[PDB]
RNA sequence: UCAUCUAGACAGCCGGACGGUGGCCAUGGAAGUCGGAAUCCGCUAAGGAGUGUGUAACAACUCACCGGCCGAAUGAACUAG
């Protein structure tokens, strides 16, 4: 859906030949609190040997953007599943902030090379401080001096099923 | 004689263009674009009508011939 | 008049190259075989000059060839056709003693590079008691003087 | 015999091409894949076979 | 990966103007005029300085920005063939019979007629596109010269009398009689 | 790597501008490897014979602008192929050696620059 | 995933592409190019004890390397929509 980004932190249960276990902490992009908690037991479940029955959460906070309009360029690395094999990919994307960002990068993967949401793994995702560290066309396309193009062939959608004039294409 | 072209300009987007916003909440009130994120989508502000400072989708603004 | 230059292993087609000269392929043979005096034993450069009446035969400096016969060599008659590998002691002063008789033919870049095309050539060669030829140039400035 | 220079003006469009394994097609000498669909541009190209 | 601006330029020199109305570019030169119908290729041009036209797309896919180079390849060898002209040299091959070549009129059309093509009684008959004008040599034996302004006119020309003295049912590689161009150029070459 | 080799490249010419007062541009069209090689050899004693990229020179060039100032006006002459020759001799003597040498069917001096002074010659 | 890149990259033209040295065995010969091993220096801006054509062996031509023009990304191998 719509993407949110939350903090999980959760950890073991605690037992009498060891309390207080080392709160592992995670940053999920999912639509809620409940998806939220089950990707976060989901990859400690790859990482660790723990489980939701032997664990807990002691705390979930969603993490909003610092600067939701400052236009940044976003490096993201994922693993993501084909029909024959596991790859690692690298995709760099210009946006305003990092949930939507992922939600555009979740429709490129799903557009491109056909991989669902269970197929794709977000590794990291981390903002470009610096020009000239972007390494895609795409992108370095957009970030020259005096940017401008036009927009050709303009298509106004009409609210009437019959026009009384040839419409016109400019913009 | 010298040589004649059609020029055939139209509307470029760039910052400091006016827009006016066709669909949405805003609805009709003048913003300025501020940055172009990519070829279909750029960030504006319509600080003199209310309108917030938000990224947009080109098809849902109008642009003027104000810059 | 007209200069004709051979590699031939000494005691000894030429002929061919005689015919062209109008020289007995005999007379040559045997001048050739006087200046391999140098050696013989082992392929040289010889340089013919024909005076348009008969041919000089002198032996042209080779650095393989004066490499070859540095190393102290059994002479070996062939007929075995053995692979008759080269191996030689340091040598040192002979190479340089070689750099200097090249001095600097051809244009060598420096006296001690010479030396050091000299070991080069010492491909064949060992070269060296206990090392490869050559690898020791670069360490050793020993011996520049020597070759200049 | 034509002349030297003309049998090599002639064979720059007679023979100096090359054959599709495939479909059979002429095909440019510096090619790499073949222009036509029914093979599926394939690059299974071997030159003319010439005379002599 | 839609490449937002790709632009390339095209020179025009002292003698020729060129007159762009929506795509349909005409340039007139020493050497005469030519026309072109460009509606099928989308582009924009834009006068810069009078002896300068940028050709430009905007927002083009990889086959787009092809166009764009070939349009301007187009126009320019437009600009080129009414300045210089453009002259193709194709000279006569054969073994035995000669290649009997003249140019006769059925109603006024300027027929090009090939006989004695490896000495069969069918006479080739090519027509001549306007435009084109056809010299038989001399000082070099068994040349035509084709010139004119269009490069398209002149080498479909070119083609289609290379095309018309194609051998059937024998081998190619041994018999290789034909009409071949060999020299591509212009009227006034190293001007 | 590439930068490695490039680097000492800027560092040794610093070194020959500074080294000697007199130097000679010259063209060279059609020489081979060995007519080079015999050339260098002839003047082994008293010059210096620099072979480089243009656009590798010139950027070494406006590296060392604040030091030796007059070096700029080589600038211009850079273009084209050209060598450099350092020499302590201070004109005509090199000048003769380099032209005479090798000529068959050729180097040319296209222009000398001594002492902050640059002469067509 | 490797490499090259405004200190000038990849295409296209143009120039050089050298000495020790015909490196060592072996052959009637094989000198970079029938093979077996080694495969190193000098001069370098740069040039393999050779990429092919190439001759009985040469000679000759071309390469991969460096240079002028060009001024900005490109080459190889692989993966999957
Ligand atoms: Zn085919």
């Amino acid at each position: 859906a719509h993407f949110k980004e939350y903090q999980v932190i959760g950890r073991r249960l605690p037992t009498e030949s060891v309390p207080e276990p080392k709160l592992f902490r995670m940053r999920i992009f999912a639509s809620n609190e409940v998806i939220a908690k089950s990707r976060y037991w989901y990859f400690l479940q790859k990482l660790h040997k723990v489980k939701k029955a032997s664990g807990e959460i002691v705390s979930i906070n969603q993490i909003n953007e610092a600067h939701p309009t400052k236009v940044k360029n976003f490096g993201v690395w994922v693993r993501y599943d084909s029909r024959s094999g596991t790859h690692n990919m690298y995709k760099e994307i210009r946006d305003v902030s990092r949930v939507a960002a992922v939600e555009t990068l979740y429709q490129d993967m799903a557009a491109r090379h056909r991989a669902r949401f269970r197929s794709i793994h977000i590794l990291k995702v981390a903002e470009i401080e610096k020009t000239a560290d972007v390494k895609r066309q795409y992108v370095k396309q957009f970030l020259t001096k005096d940017l401008k193009f036009p927009l050709p062939h303009r298509v106004q959608k009409s609210t009437k099923t019959f026009s009384y004039k040839r419409p016109s294409t400019f913009y | 004689t010298d040589s004649i072209v059609k020029a055939s300009n139209w509307r470029l987007v760039e910052v400091g263009r006016v827009v006016l916003i066709k669909k949405g909440q805003s609805a009709g009130k003048l913003a300025a674009i501020v940055e172009i994120i990519d070829q279909k989508k750029v960030l504006i502000d319509g600080p003199k009508a209310g309108v917030p400072r938000q990224a947009i989708n080109l098809g849902q603004v109008v642009l003027t011939p104000l810059t | 008049v007209k200069y004709l230059y051979l590699r031939a292993v000494g005691g000894e087609l030429a002929p061919k190259i005689g015919p062209l000269g109008l020289s007995p392929k005999k007379v040559g043979e045997d001048i050739a075989k006087a200046t391999k005096e140098f050696k013989g034993i082992k392929v040289t450069v010889q340089l013919k000059i024909q005076n348009r009446q008969a041919a000089a035969s002198v032996v042209p400096s080779a650095s393989s060839l004066v490499i070859t016969a540095l190393k102290e060599p059994p002479r070996d008659r062939k007929k075995d056709k053995n692979v008759k590998h080269s191996g030689n002691i340091q040598l040192d002063e002979i190479i340089e003693i070689a750099r200097q008789m090249r001095d600097k033919s051809f244009g060598r870049t420096l006296a001690s590079v010479t030396k050091e095309i000299l070991g080069t050539a010492q491909s064949v060669g060992c070269r060296v008691d206990f090392k490869n030829p050559h690898d020791i140039i670069e360490g050793i400035n020993a011996g520049e003087i020597e070759i200049p | 015999i034509i002349e030297p220079s003309l049998k090599a003006l002639a064979s720059k469009y007679n023979c100096d091409k090359s054959v599709c394994r495939k479909c059979y097609a002429r095909l440019p000498p510096r090619a790499t894949n073949c222009r036509k669909r029914k093979c599926g541009h394939t690059n299974q190209l071997r030159p003319k076979k010439k005379l002599k | 990966m839609k490449y937002i601006q790709t632009e390339q330029q095209i020179e025009v020199p002292e003698g020729v103007t060129v007159s762009i109305k929506s795509r349909i570019v005409k340039v007139v030169g020493p050497r005469g005029t030519l026309t072109k119908n460009l509606k099928h290729i989308d582009v924009t041009f834009t006068k810069v300085n009078n002896q300068l036209i940028k050709v430009a797309v905007h927002n083009g896919g990889r086959k787009h920005v092809a166009a764009l180079r070939t349009v301007k390849s187009l126009v320019d060898n437009m600009i080129t063939g009414v300045t210089k002209g453009y002259k193709y040299k194709m000279r006569y091959v054969y073994a035995h019979f000669p290649i009997n070549v003249n140019i006769v009129e059925k109603d006024g059309a300027k027929f090009i007629e090939v006989r004695n093509f490896l000495g069969d009684k069918k006479i080739r008959n090519v027509p001549v596109r306007d435009g084109v004008t056809i010299e038989f040599s001399t000082n070099v034996k068994d040349e035509i010269v084709l010139s004119g302004n269009s490069v398209e006119d002149v080498s479909q020309n070119a083609a289609d009398l290379q095309q018309i003295c194609r051998v059937r049912n024998k081998d190619i590689r041994k018999f290789l009689d034909g009409i071949y161009v060999s020299h591509k150029g212009f009227i006034t070459e190293d001007l | 790597g590439i930068r490695e080799k490039k680097a000492e490249y800027f560092a040794k010419l610093r070194e020959y501008l500074e080294e000697y007062k007199s130097l000679f541009v010259v063209g060279v069209d059609n020489v081979s490897s060995q007519q080079m090689h015999e050339v260098r050899k002839e003047l082994r004693g008293r010059a210096v014979v620099l072979m480089g990229k243009n656009t590798m020179v010139r950027r070494a060039i406006r590296g060392f602008l604040s030091d030796l100032p007059d070096f700029e006006k080589l600038l211009p002459f850079v273009k084209g192929n050209v060598g450099f020759v350092f020499t302590n001799e201070p004109l005509t003597e090199i000048k003769n050696v380099i032209v005479s040498n090798r000529v068959a069917a050729g180097l040319t001096v296209v222009q000398v620059y001594d002492n902050g002074q640059v002469f067509p010659s």
